RNA sequence: CCUAGUAACGGCGAGUGAAGCGGCAACAGCUCAAAUUUGAAAGCUGGCUUCGGCCCGCGUUGUAAUUUGGAGAGGAUGCUUUGGGCGAGGCUCCUUCUGAGUUCCCUGGAACGGGACGCCACAGAGGGUGAGAGCCCCGUAUAGUUGGAAGCCAAGCCUGUGUAAAGCUCCUUCGACGAGUCGAGUAGUUUGGGAAUGCUGCUCAAAAUGGGAGGUAAAUUUCUUCUAAAGCUAAAUACCGGCCAGAGACCGAUAGCGCACAAGUAGAGUGAUCGAAAGAUGAAAAGCACUUUGAAAAGAGGGUUAAAUAGCACGUGAAAUUGUUGAAAGGGAAGCGCUUGUGACCAGACUUGCGCCCGGCGGAUCAUCCGGUGUUCUCACCGGUGCACUCCGCCGGGCUCAGGCCAG
RNA sequence: CGGGACCGAGGACCGCGCUCUGCAAGGAUGCUGGCGUAAUGGUCACCAGCGACCCGUCUUGAAACACGGACCAAGGAGUCAAGGUUUUGCGCGAGUGUUUGGGUGUAAAACCCGCACGCGUAAUGAAAGUGAACGUAGGUGAGAGCUUCGGCGCAUCAUCGACCGAUCCUGAUGUAUUCGGAUGGAUUUGAGUAGGAGCGUUAAGCCUUGGACCCGAAAGAUGGUGAACUAUGCUUGGAUAGGGU
RNA sequence: GACUAAUCGAACCAUCUAGUAGCUGGUUACCGCCGAAGUUUCCCUCAGGAUAGCAGUGUCGACCUUCAGUUUUAUGAGGUAAAGCGAAUGAACUUUAAAUAUGUAAGAAGCCCUUGUUACUUAACUGAACGUGGGCAUUCGAAUGUAUCGACACUAGUGGGCCAUUUUUGGUAAGCAGAACUGGCGAUGCGGGAUGAACCGAA
RNA sequence: CCCACCCAUACCCCGCCCUCAGGGUAGAAACGAUGCCCUGAGGAGUAGGCGGCCGUGGAGGUCAGUGACGAAGCCUAGGGCGUGAGCCCGGGUCGAACGGCCUCUAGUGCAGAUCUUGGUGGUAGUAGCAAAUACUUCAAUGAGAACUUGAAGGACCGAAGUG
RNA sequence: AUGGCCAGAAAGUGGUGUUGACGCAAUGUGAUUUCUGCCCAGUGCUCUGAAUGUCAAAGUGAAGAAAUUCAACCAAGCGCG
RNA sequence: ACGAGAUUCCCACUGUCCCUAUCUACUAUCUAGCGAAACCACAGCCAAGGGAACGGGCUUGGCAAAAUCAGCGGGGAAAGA
RNA sequence: AAACUUUCAACAACGGAUCUCUUGGUUCUGGCAUCGAUGAAGAACGCAGCGAAAUGCGAUAAGUAAUGUGAAUUGCAGAAUUCCGUGAAUCAUCGAAUCUUUGAACGCACAUUGCGCCCGCCGGUAUUCCGGCGGGCAUGCCUGUUCGAGCGUCAU
């Protein structure tokens, strides 16, 4: 299995510039941090659950918070990207757990947020006062607001008295019954119409 | 290295069905036997259970957190009750767990 | 990066070959058409200006404001939001300036070599200077320090305040959303999508909870996802062209680019095009005055150089091949192997060492004892003690042993 | 009992012995002479006796034929990458792999970090799917090593069994009375289980694909340049004594 | 099939392009240790293939069992020579028995005995097969030899060549043509046949 | 038929080299233990396989390495070591760098390829240098005159010319 | 001549063609003299003469819920005459 | 009729022979000057033998004396072979 | 014996190998975004006291201005530099200029230094003739201005 039957030597890519590109990326990150100081270098990201059954056991960072999440957290959608909150309008909240977790995340960020006034001589009501403007700050929201518990806890201790009785008939038999019912859902409903029609005809 | 080659020494002398759009994530389901089930418990806690200092506590093991979807039944288990949460289980695995004194719960 | 040489395609098989998820780099969002401003085209190109404006026009077959599906429009409702002007200070780019031996001796034509004595080092990278120089020179390291311009960022501080616009919450109602386009057949081409791909041509040609997709053809009943046929947008990504720069376990003038040189030159071809060879005197020309022989080129003396055994044929100067000198062989080949011989020319080896017995000198680092010190803890060294029948050197004699080559 | 040739390996003693003050007994000593240098020895040139085809290369079984070689200097031909496989060394070990990336740096070095992921830890079946202990992880015969001397028996081999998946037959208790598939059988099958062995890396050998050890063909294709030679045609020019019939 | 710039059954130039060749030529120091090969068997042959065999490096296993291109013994093939027929009978007669080489067998891993079953077989529990238990170590049941074992892994060349003795099958006017074994050669120097691929001696 | 004699790398005895095999060697006075000591056998080789060593360009370490009182290179009827590839020294020449040891690395070793580039031989002072009718005398110039000039002679082109 | 023979990728393109059967184009033979062995009807040349026999795409009908299937009709050429 | 087309014969004519001889010019030759190339494993006397029908080198013989010049066309070399 | 051929050695030749060098290649890495009708890239022709080329430049021609440095250039010739300076230099920087004929190349052409047209200025006796100088004259397309055409639609 050697795919060398084309003119492969004309598009061979080497990577001698790997440390130089790392140096260039680090210089760009330092310049971005110096330009964005005292704001963090990145935006706040929500916690979302990965698709498919292979990866639905793990959570990660998403693109941006939903409009419903921002509305529940009390942050207007025009203010949100101006104070370092990423906003996604395509994502929806199909369940209450992820919505509540992201609302709590937004509330923690808003509680830890320091908002400087646009004009220093005229502070506003929603603006952080100068005597609380000084504190120890963070510049990495991916570090200070990462995914703390990506997977579920793999070990838990319970007392011997509260051991559940489990599914009657066994877990293996329950799985087999579920598969059999899923395969036979249509035929049983068809013979249900057939029995109903026979009863209506010969009532 | 060129000096170690033999050429320097030889100088001077020369079926079934087709599946369109297969997605492996549908069929992702790694399996673990019951004789490696106690290895998922942390080592100190596992040694306490195996010594017998915990006679009133039963460990709950989530296979999906460790990366397993099915519990298979190769090996034997000690007489310690264990709670196992798994997507799939085999008949012999559940039988051996119930002989050990625990229960296999089904999750998704 | 992984998925993955996998799903998939493929005569008579050689082969071909993605995508979702996941981790990361980088992250940034928006603008129209479809609405009546209708109590006032509120919009704009151009021309002339006294810089206040005024005209010629474009445009109602639609230029502004408002709305773009995430919504919005209309209501209700009560709160919040905004404009200018300085600006300390900081950063980017050119500019002035930066440590220490030419101390003594030897070799040498010349010290930058060897020896001795110093010094500087946030500088012992590199180069030059008559041979290997941190301190002779340029530079090199580091903080800064002179002078100048143009930008950007920016802690703060002065003032206007609501005519206007803007945000938030809720809602009966309304809620326009791109057509020869989508889609279908067919043909060509393409793809892993030769049942599930895309593009184009011809023919047909839509709809309003409609339409597209949901990788096996079709009908029926559901469900899930977006919202095409209009448009803009940094970054992470590519880079055998250009410009500036730094490097290398690369090549060292038949190598390395064809080209280290007046090289894409000389030269060839009608032309498209083809396309070389060729670096090094010496530290410094000090590149040979003057005399003599030649028509001249040059030769010989004689200087120059550290060297002409470096003479602009020029560092070093191999081999093939040639000339002279010296030695030798040769009656239709030479060359080679074994073994003598002759001639020529050479490397070794040897020159005496060691041990006793006397005699004559020069000295007391002889044995024992005491103290100090170190060690392997019983062995040593150091300082006093020897008083010459004891130790150590030197010179004369004698003896033994071992010594080179060839032999009986 | 004589006569002659060639040789002297070893390097305290030990041993076997004898003819036993010692010896010819597990390998040469003793005495003497000349010379102490080109005398011995060596190198080169040449003569002499004997010996001796010109090298590759190719062919088949081999020669012969053929082909290359005037001479000398400098280049000058099994390399690199990717992916396998076996063996060697190394680290860790049911795990292993820091280097896509991040941190850091005296800055392409070195050092540090972890999520995912790759391979391994489970197989079989076209698929739906199911999924590896009757037994001190079994019996018998060997088997190194150990043993309390009764045996215990590593690795490995032969053989009979046991379990898992696929195939075929029967069809139990139960029941959405038509779902479910227990139990008992029979053939093969799988590098399957039956007290894990792998992952990374180094070195070497061989394939496999790339120009693939080096030098060559008649070719094929894409885009350009030529009628100054020559061929034909057009326009406009030029040229060809003296005789015979 | 003439000419188209010394180029024409398809001009010249550059590029794809280092195109392809199975065919030709070449392929670079030394020493040491081993060291070969030509129908064996299968495939439709030539413009064919694998494969057996023969080798080298590593290892590992108790390098354990010993085996052997040999002789002897027993028994086959060759009964063929031969002796006798005052043994019978008449190479085809036999008491006996040739030479050359040649097949099989010659132990504790073996030999029997006993018990059952049999789905084998036999008229048959009868033979034998499979198991079961026991007896045989008193000599392990000829000679000679024995640095000669076994099993993997990886790697390589050669695998329908030449000559000769013997045996055998066909032939020709005479030449000769197939096979089977063995030896030599290709891979090999030395001594002798004056000389030399095939001779003799000896490596 | 008989006696004697000649000699092969064959056979016998001895020495030395290599390979293989079998033994010994620590309360270490003890060793490039990867060493040393003892004993025996064997020695051809194409294709092919394997091991060890020599050499070249460059890199890390090291030798307190060599060197203008002469590095590298080159020449040598001059020597020493190694079976060998090779290594080392003497002498001459020359002018600025270079080597040993252990590892690392490769564009690493030539007699051939009708090679590639450059240089040089024998042939060999050889083949030729012979179409177009043809040259001669004096003087001058000059170092030098068949092929320069002037004069003097002789010729040729022959008007589709040597104009 | 709404032609023939050519050419061009195509063109509101070009040539023959400033042409018109005493012409243009294509063939074969090759002055003059001589000259057509005798007769056909197998291959071929050409006749829109009847047929649907073969019969493509488009178009038409039937079945089905549709994909689809089945039917006729079916140009030229071929076939028949 | 015409023809640098192919063929047979006759008269004339003669150096085609028979049968060769002689003359001229330019070469070849020698000298002065100038001066290559092809080719070249190494070399060049033969005879017999050298199994593979081939010797130049081997074996056994004949032999065999420096350095050369003009010619020649047997080998050996030599044909863009 | 010499000559000749061959062998060995020394020196001298021929030739340019070897060794050492290296203002050059080759490969990697980092940074930057900037050609042209306001006339590019390329081509030609010229320019120095004494140059053919390379280099630089354009009739302001190995060059001008400006800024900076501060005493050269060099092969010869000739001049310097008030050195206590508006200043050497084949110096550096570079913001102002010059920039021949061409070329996308632009009046029409170009194998010609060919032929024009429009408008100004100057000179020669010149209202007429002659000469010189300066500024212009390509194409496609856009916006606008102005002059127009057409029973195409109307009003009057």
């Amino acid at each position: 299995n050697n795919h060398f039957r084309k003119h492969w030597q004309r598009r061979v890519r080497c990577h001698f510039d790997q440390p130089g590109k790392k140096v260039t990326r680090r210089l760009a990150r330092r310049a971005k941090a110096a330009a964005l100081a005292p704001r963090p270098v990145d935006k706040l990201r929500p916690i979302v659950r990965c698709p498919t059954v292979k990866y639905n056991r793990r959570t990660r960072l998403g693109r941006g918070f939903t409009l419903e999440e921002l509305k529940a957290a009390g942050i207007p959608r025009l203010l949100a990207p101006t104070i370092g909150i990423a906003v996604d309008h395509r994502r929806k909240n199909l369940s209450e757990e992820s919505l509540a977790a992201n609302v709590q995340r937004l509330k923690d960020y808003k509680a830890r947020l320091i908002l400087f006034p646009r004009k220093s001589n005229k502070p506003k009501k929603a603006d952080t006062p100068k005597d609380q403007q000084t504190a120890e700050t963070t510049t990495s929201l991916r570090t200070s607001f990462g995914v703390e518990q990506p997977l579920a806890p793999g070990f838990t201790e319970i007392s011997k008295s509260e051991i559940p009785a489990g599914i009657e008939g066994g877990a293996y038999r329950a799985l087999r019954k579920a598969r059999s019912d899923a395969r036979l859902v249509g035929v049983r409903e068809k013979r249900a119409k057939e029995k109903a029609e026979a009863e209506a005809n010969k009532k | 290295p060129t000096r170690f080659s033999k050429t320097r020494k030889h100088r001077g002398h020369v079926v079934g069905m087709r599946h369109f759009h297969l997605l492996r994530n549908h069929y992702w389901r790694p399996s673990i036997n019951i004789d490696k089930l106690w290895s998922l418990v942390p080592s100190d806690v596992r040694e306490q259970y195996l010594s017998g200092q915990k006679k009133d506590t039963a460990p709950v093991i989530d296979l999906l957190s460790h990366g397993y979807a099915k519990l298979l039944g190769k090996g034997r288990l000690p007489e310690i009750p264990v709670v196992v949460r798994a997507r799939y289980v085999s008949a012999e695995a559940e039988r051996k767990v119930k002989e050990a004194g625990g229960v296999v719960e089904l999750v998704a």
